RNA sequence: GUGUAGUAUCUGUUCUUUUCAGUGUAACAACUGAAAUGACCUCGAGGCUC
RNA sequence: UUACUAAGUCUCAUGUACUACAU
């Protein structure tokens, strides 16, 4: 019996993006022999890890570090009495130092020390969460959130050395915001607020610690009892101008104190407050502050929840004493930030929790402390001051924006071949398509004479040493001939009466021009004018198959008996031709050479019959043979020119491409790899890029693929453009990188200019003073009758409203004849949406209010008018929240909090047509789909899910399986009839199937006999409904087929037939914090087979480091040495429930990184296929499975 | 130990399924 | 539901009587018992359908049909007021007593006649404890036959407390 | 210890410092006694190390060690390596 | 002599991982060790924080982690009641 | 093929102060304390009994 | 047509294994 075993290959195409931590340090010394500045930032998101520079006052990727498995949950950086090295705390409670190395040729990160504390997990004991270095580098101090801190004492020798943790364990006080407090080398001394866990009363009071160096223990100093409503500390770095006694900084929630260690100077100052304070207004807080001093001038930057950044200095007040003041002011401010750095440099880096890290330079720093008008002091500690927020943008310049998404709510799945992902931007609230294709420009595009087939750009002879570059065209009939200046495109002997197969440039200042019936040598003369020095015959009066050539070299095959050899006369223009026949046997095909150099060994010639052979230029002989599939279509020869490898890429008819390593001296033909793409034959065409300078081939079909090979790597891609005819690389004085002149398949010249390419750690391109939208976005939606028509539902932030902007095909719409493109709906404020259509030719939009209000609206395309144009039908209130509901047939399927209704359409107001009853277990319902309106796969917030059918006539949905386990399920799908992707809240990925059990019994039996009548169970069945009433209710149960976790909380799910014209039908995810990753079922076993062994190897890989390397230790690095952290592979993706039959190729791909000594150390665990195919495999799936 | 069959003057959007088939009786 | 069987070989086994009477109609469970006294069969069983019309199928069209090992295979399916009357007559008969007791309420079994100490003393069941309540008011300490009879409620103590009237007129209804 | 039970652990957070362990009780994971595929060197809290008992076998408490100790496969999964400080206080 | 010593590792157990159900152990004592602990995971994964800021639709998410962190004590309500 | 100490496990056997209250138990069990003597009625039960 | 459950504690004997210890 076939096993089902359903085996998923998770890959994270793009990598989380919500960056919770940063480091400030210098690591790496790059491109430059001797430098040491300060200004550089390494900053992670548990897993995904960055590290950017600046230096140029504008942010730079440097490289994107290997993914570490594990949930980093503090980094902060060290400094010591040096490259600086970033202490990275996470998961397993490991203190891993890592100091980012280069290695090889590229950015790797190595770890130094890693010390275990605590278990492995996410824990409130963990000594993690809270984390801090001393500003001097002394040491480092981890705290939990709970119970425990530990303070280890780092010292440096030739050796890195970690001393002995230092213990304080307080059980029942809760810390949180861990601020340490510079010192001049006196002591270390960090500051906590600990809330009391259990108490008759909320009592958070804040305590202060001094690290005694010389009596090597954490000391309690002072104990400061504040308010419940304490929010964070800020250490004030000395006022020793002012009167070893640190001053803090604890934001509270309407007000900010600031207090000394000996309680002597305790000062109140109320924060500012906004004019409008629009509609809910808190008593706001703090969440970030810094400390920055230079020129005895020392300014805090503390900002709101509003967003509103503040600074403070402090005054002596010299009429009464030198004394500590305190001095609020207000600042350009910006969105909401997690964490706040400044360079040396006066670049102030802004992370933001919300969307977007940016980087700024602040000029006028802001208002003098001398203005008592908007300044507060510490004078009086009770006073308010109202402000307007100033959208000038006076202060702070944005320097630098970084694109990401971090709440990423919903999103829908356009363009599926390009697995396009529309999805909004929550701040700036603008229409975000993240796209797998190449991003490709257009501009200046004419059209072109209808019947166009193949095109060439040649330089132009007649001009040398000048932008004039001729570009040929093709009609079968005819051939049309153009001329290429900057903004000067113009039109022009040669022959136009025949099509033109091959078109080359020989030597200096020649052409050749190879046509069907015969030949043409052209050269130029004066300006306009060109000359046929001599013309060729095919054998003597045939027609020319194919033509190919080299910069110096040229090959003809006519119709069958013999090939032509061509070569130009050094010193001089010339053509000579040998005397020999190269019969070939048979009838060649295709010619292909490499047109790079002058002269070019190896031709590739291709036979109808579906073979190629290689030909020796001893001289000719054929050392190769290739038996593939359908007649060769078109193939190019490509040697690259950084590993000079040269590739025969060989396209092959009905739409299979193919490509082969060539070794020069032999010739023979392996590493064959190949791909299908669209349906149709393909064309191929040789471009020249840069991203160091980078070639390409191009591929015409249904759709458009550039082959690309990257630094031991290479991806064949789709282009975001629909299709082209033929493409060539152009050049242009307008600047012109990348850029390239090509038609489309209507017939239509144009250019346009490639941008992005899909590498690893991209796979994609983000088509999208300070911006923010007050509108935050909801949902989005997609008709079902129109492929693709994306329309997205926003809210505002303040009194209820919402608005709704329909986009189809390239940019949006408008809205009627109004200038608007969106819509606004005032009181109206959508908690789900969802749009219908009743009838074919009707369709409806639907909206649950806050209110518990049901709205239908009416969605109107205006078509060459184009417009949305959304009208208000009906009105009906409902008891529930409505958090789902979906299309069934005809009608709206929606879920109650407890029960399913499934409203029809009624006049006035929309009706119920039929209402299911839960089973007692489900409380809400988060989210359910459908199978073919045959079944139901419905969630619960606390239970998991649970399938219904529903059945005609009985008017009603009936379960027919429960789940095993209990499962928090945001986003669910169906993959089949019998199993289901789901999501968790917490980070699980799973897919269940219903037991075949149960299968037979509902392919065997009709829906309307389980409810009532005869159905005939098993006796065991039975016997569980008796013996364990509450799990067999539903008389069945799910069989875990896959589970996987994703540290991520997955939004949407799309399961999408092919990826690309692929194959294999994947299931692509978005999460919320941002990611879009793939499940790819893997055909046949050996593929996981194969998979699982690479996995298996970089599993442990860690560990085979570590004992070989104690293995050289008893003949003569760390354990998480290859990991960088101490997590195992199988314990972190396993975390909440073990891994099923889901096997992670996020790890198999990190062994593509590793240098070929490591790569050949693990791979020798098999008995396998060597190194080679391993990184063969790997990259198998980005290919031939999207 | 409430379903709604939509009378023809759309009122009847309140109306149940038995009685908008007593209806059906009626008309 | 469940339908008992009987007259069974102890030679026959589980799987022959399932064998068997899933030819009749699915069978639900079978309980086929299994001697610890003899360590073999005691040669009846007992098959649980699915519902009482499979069931009652089974009884109408398996009774007295299949032969195995040349027996016959058997099918067959599978609270009251109650006066204690002392001191009566010796010319008192049973059907005497069903006379003087219908006039007053029907009587679900018949009289009990026993003596104790000598003393005539009979059990009279009656349908309902109101009925019984009448026999009781008219007949109590009352002359029958030149005898003093006396009608009350027997022991269980005795029956008509509180709960006994409550659940007795559900027993009714 | 896993099989004596008597023997009392130490369970503090460990330290920088590895813990030793004689060639008489060379290839025991400190907790189960196992001899398969160990993983991770012990570690103990500078409590258990200081002057001379730090040369000691943290599992047998006598001999003086050459040899580090390593967790087994099994109890790097079990979490008991991370579990504490690993030594046998008294000698049972 | 093994039970007291599994007696010796409950009290060990119980300090650093504080709330360990022995035998007897009250409702309230357990319940408040699961408020604790599922608070402790919605706040300690930046992912799940992320969600519960913008399900509960607050100004600004560390709002909502230090709102769990408050709301770990039971004091917490009354606190909010007195708002 | 023996002796010293000691252990476990069958099986046989048999039902320990009638009650009350406390501990104990999941309820039992078990443990801890005390003690009615007399009269009468119906069929070991029963008593707004004295 | 029989709708599926019995030994326990004590006492004094029998049945059978066993553990330290000595020739």
């Amino acid at each position: 019996a076939k096993d089902d075993e359903l085996y998923l290959y998770h890959l994270t195409l793009k990598k989380q993006t919500n960056f919770v931590h940063s480091c400030i340090g210098h690591f790496v010394d790059l491109e430059a022999g001797s430098k040491r500045e300060q200004s550089q930032l390494c900053v992670a998101t548990e897993t995904h890890l960055e590290l950017y520079d600046t230096a140029d006052g504008e942010l730079k990727l440097i490289a994107k570090f290997q993914n570490l498995f594990a949930t980093i949950t503090s980094m902060k950086s060290l400094d010591l009495p040096w490259p600086t090295f970033l202490a990275l705390t996470s998961d397993s409670g490991n203190l891993s130092i890592v100091q980012i190395i280069m290695h090889a040729g590229a950015l790797r990160l190595k770890t130094l020390v890693n010390q275990p504390l605590t278990r492995t997990t996410l824990r409130r004991v963990s000594p993690i969460s809270y984390m801090e270095i001393d500003p001097n580098g002394r040491c480092i101090i981890l705290s939990s959130v709970e119970q425990n801190k530990l303070c280890f004492l780092v010292d440096y020798a030739q050796k890195l050395r970690i001393s002995s943790p230092l213990e304080i364990i307080r059980p029942h006080m809760v810390t949180l915001d861990m601020a340490v407090v510079d010192v001049n080398f006196n002591n270390p001394c960090f500051v906590t607020l600990e809330i009391d866990n259990a108490a008759t009363q909320l009592s958070v009071h804040l305590i202060f610690y001094v690290l005694e160096l010389g009596l090597n223990h954490i000391v309690k100093k002072a104990d400061y009892l504040v308010n419940p409503s304490a929010n964070f500390v800020l250490s004030l770095p000395d006022l020793s101008r002012y009167n070893f006694n640190p001053f803090v900084v604890i934001g509270f929630e309407n007000h900010i104190l600031v207090k000394d260690m000996n309680g002597f100077f305790s000062l109140k100052v109320e924060i500012p407050k906004r004019s409008i304070t629009n509609s809910r207004h808190k008593n706001v807080t703090i969440i970030s502050g810094i400390v920055q001093k230079l020129k005895n001038d020392f300014f805090v930057l503390l900002q709101s929840n509003h967003g509103d950044l503040f600074k403070l200095t402090v005054s002596p007040d010299t009429n009464d004493r030198n004394r500590p003041l305190v001095q609020l002011s207000y600042f350009d401010t910006i969105q909401n930030s997690h964490q706040l750095h400044i360079f040396k440099n006066g670049y102030l880096f802004a992370l933001s929790e919300m969307n977007n890290n940016f980087l700024f330079q602040f000029e006028k720093l802001g208002v003098e402390k001398n203005d008592f008008s908007n300044v507060l002091t510490s004078k009086d500690p009770n006073k308010s001051l109202v402000f307007e927020p100033s959208i000038k943008l006076q202060n702070l310049s944005i320097l630098s924006q970084q694109l990401n998404l971090n709440p990423s709510i919903k999103s829908q799945i356009v363009s599926d071949s390009p697995l396009s992902i529309a999805t909004k931007h929550f701040t700036n609230n603008k229409i975000i398509t993240l796209t797998n294709a190449v991003n490709y420009s257009n501009l200046i595009s004419t059209s072109l004479p209808p019947n166009a087939t193949k095109l060439w750009l040649i330089p132009d002879p007649a001009t040398t040493g000048d932008n004039n570059t001729l570009l040929f065209i093709t009609f079968p009939k005819k051939t049309m001939i153009l001329q290429i200046d900057n903004e000067s495109m113009e039109e022009l002997f040669k022959l136009s009466q025949d099509t033109t197969i091959h078109t080359c440039l020989m030597g200096s200042h020649s052409i050749i021009q190879v046509c069907t019936a015969e030949l043409r040598h052209i050269v130029p003369t004066g300006k306009s004018r060109y000359s046929n020095k001599l013309t060729w015959v095919p054998p003597a009066g045939i027609r020319i198959v194919c033509a190919t050539s080299s910069k110096t070299q040229l090959i003809i095959s006519l119709s069958n008996y013999e090939l032509v050899y061509f070569k130009i006369d050094v010193s001089s223009d010339s053509l000579i031709e040998l005397t020999t026949h190269p019969e070939l046997d048979t009838m060649p095909s295709k010619v292909a050479i490499v047109q790079d150099t002058q002269h070019a060994d190896l031709l590739a010639i291709a036979d109808n019959e579906g073979m190629i052979k290689i030909m020796s230029l001893d001289f000719l002989t054929v050392i190769s043979l290739q038996l593939v599939s359908e007649k060769i279509s078109d193939m190019i020869m490509v040697r690259d020119s950084s590993i000079g490898q040269l590739n025969l890429h060989v396209g092959l008819e009905n739409g299979v491409y193919m490509k082969f390593h060539i070794g020069d001296v032999d010739g023979s033909f392996t590493d064959i790899k190949r791909r299908f793409l669209g349906l149709k034959p393909v064309s191929l065409s040789y471009l020249r890029e840069i991203s160091k300078w980078m070639s390409c081939v191009v591929c015409h079909s249904s759709s458009t693929w550039v082959s690309y090979t990257w630094k031991n790597v290479w991806t064949i891609r789709q282009l975001k453009d629909q299709n082209m005819l033929s493409c060539s690389k152009f050049v242009n004085a307008d600047v012109a990188i990348n850029g390239v002149c090509s038609i489309s398949s209507s017939g239509r010249l144009n250019i346009g200019r490639v941008s992005n390419f899909p590498t690893l750690d991209n796979w994609f391109h983000v088509h999208e003073m300070l911006q923010i939208s007050t509108f935050r976005p909801r949902t989005i939606l997609s008709f079902p009758n129109n492929p693709k028509s994306i329309l997205f539902i926003d809210n505002h932030s303040g009194k209820k409203q919402c608005r709704i902007s329909l986009q189809i095909d390239g940019e949006c719409l408008k809205f009627g004849s109004s200038d608007h493109l969106y819509k606004i709906l005032d009181d109206i404020d959508c908690v789900s949406a969802a749009i219908i259509d009743f009838t074919r030719q009707a369709d409806h939009l639907i909206i649950c209010a806050g209110d518990k209000r049901l709205l239908t609206y009416k969605i109107l395309v205006n078509k060459d008018k184009l417009s949305f144009d959304i009208e208000l039908l009906h009105q009906t209130e409902i008891i529930s929240p409505i958090h789902a509901m979906l299309k069934f047939k005809n009608f709206l399927l929606t879920a109650m909090g407890s029960t399913i209704v499934l409203y029809g359409l009624g006049k006035k107001q929309l009706l119920r047509r039929s209402v299911t009853q839960t089973p007692v277990s489900i409380t809400k319902i988060v989210s359910m789909h459908q199978w073919n309106y045959e079944r139901l796969a419905v969630g619960d917030i606390h239970e998991s899910v649970t399938l219904f059918i529903w059945d005609p006539a009985g008017n009603v949905f009936i379960p027919y399986v429960d789940d095993s386990v209990k499962r928090h399920v945001t986003v669910l799908k169906f993959l089949d009839e019998a199993t289901v992707i789901g999501a968790d809240r917490y980070g699980n990925a799973w897919t269940l199937r219903s037991p075949p059990e149960c299968e037979k019994i509902m392919s065997n039996h009709d829906p309307s006999e389980l409810s009532n009548g005869a159905i005939k169970y098993p006796l065991d069945v039975i016997t569980l409904q008796q013996k364990l009433p509450n799990t067999y209710d539903c008389k069945f149960k799910f069989q875990l087929l896959n589970h996987f976790f994703v540290n991520d909380i997955i939004t949407d799910f799309h399961i999408l037939d092919s990826l690309s014209n692929s194959d294999r039908p994947g299931c692509i995810y978005m999460g919320l914090q941002g990611t879009v990753g793939c499940f790819i079922p893997l055909l046949s076993k050996g593929n996981v087979f194969m998979m699982g062994n690479i996995e298996n190897i970089m599993a442990e890989a860690d560990d085979t480091f570590y004992l070989d390397y104690e293995s050289r230790k008893k003949n003569n690095i760390c354990e998480g040495s290859c990991s960088i952290l101490g997590r195992d592979h199988q314990e972190y993706r396993s975390y909440y429930a073990p891994v099923r039959k889901v096997i992670d190729g996020d790890l198999c791909e990190n062994f593509l990184r590793l240098s070929l000594n490591e790569q050949e150390f693990l791979a020798k665990n098999l008995k396998s296929v060597q190194v080679e195919d391993i990184i063969q495999t790997i990259n198998e799936v980005r290919t031939n499975y999207m | 130990q409430e379903l709604e069959l939509e009378e023809e003057d759309e009122e009847g959007n309140v109306m149940s399924k038995k009685v908008y088939d007593e209806l059906k009786k009626q008309g | 539901n469940t339908v008992y069987v009987g007259n069974i070989d102890p030679r026959i086994t589980k799987e022959q009587l399932y064998e068997l009477f899933i030819q009749i109609n699915p069978v639900l469970r079978i309980k086929y018992p299994k001697d610890k006294v003899l360590q073999a069969y005691q040669g009846y069983a007992f098959i649980e359908f699915y519902n009482q019309g499979d069931a009652q199928y089974a009884i109408k069209i398996m009774n007295n049909t299949v032969r195995l090992y040349d027996r016959l295979i058997k099918v067959r399916q599978v609270p009251i007021a109650k006066l204690f009357i002392k001191n009566l007559a010796d010319s008192i008969d049973s059907d005497q007593l069903v006379k003087i007791f219908n006039k007053f309420g029907k009587l679900i079994r018949e009289p009990e006649i026993f003596y104790l100490s000598k003393l005539k003393c009979a059990y009279v069941y009656f349908e309902d404890f109101e009925k019984a309540d009448l026999a009781i008011k008219s007949l109590n300490n009352q002359l029958v036959a030149n005898n003093r009879i006396t009608v009350d409620y027997a022991f269980k103590n005795g029956k008509g407390n509180a709960k006994y009237g409550d659940d007795v007129d559900r027993l009714l209804n | 210890s896993r099989h004596q039970f008597d023997l009392i652990m130490c369970l503090k957070q460990p330290g920088v410092q590895t813990g030793l362990l004689c060639e008489k009780c060379d290839g025991k994971c400190p907790i189960c006694d196992s001899y398969v595929r160990p993983k991770r060197k012990v570690r103990v809290c500078e409590n258990c190390s200081f002057g001379k008992q730090a040369k000691n076998c943290i599992i047998c408490n006598l001999n003086v060690g050459v040899n580090d100790a390593f967790y087994c496969w099994e109890c790097c999964r079990l979490g008991k390596d991370k579990d504490g400080c690993p030594r046998i206080l008294n000698l049972g | 002599a093994e039970k007291q010593r599994q007696l010796k590792l409950q009290k060990i157990y119980k300090q650093k991982y504080i709330g360990l159900g022995d035998e007897s152990t009250t409702r309230e004592q357990w319940q408040r060790n699961v408020r604790n602990d599922t608070l402790n995971t919605l706040q300690g994964h930046s992912a799940s924080l992320e969600y519960v800021s913008l399900s509960r639709g607050d100004l600004s998410i560390r709002d909502t982690r230090i709102h769990l962190l408050k709301s770990m004590s039971p004091g917490y309500k009354a606190y909010l009641r007195e708002e």
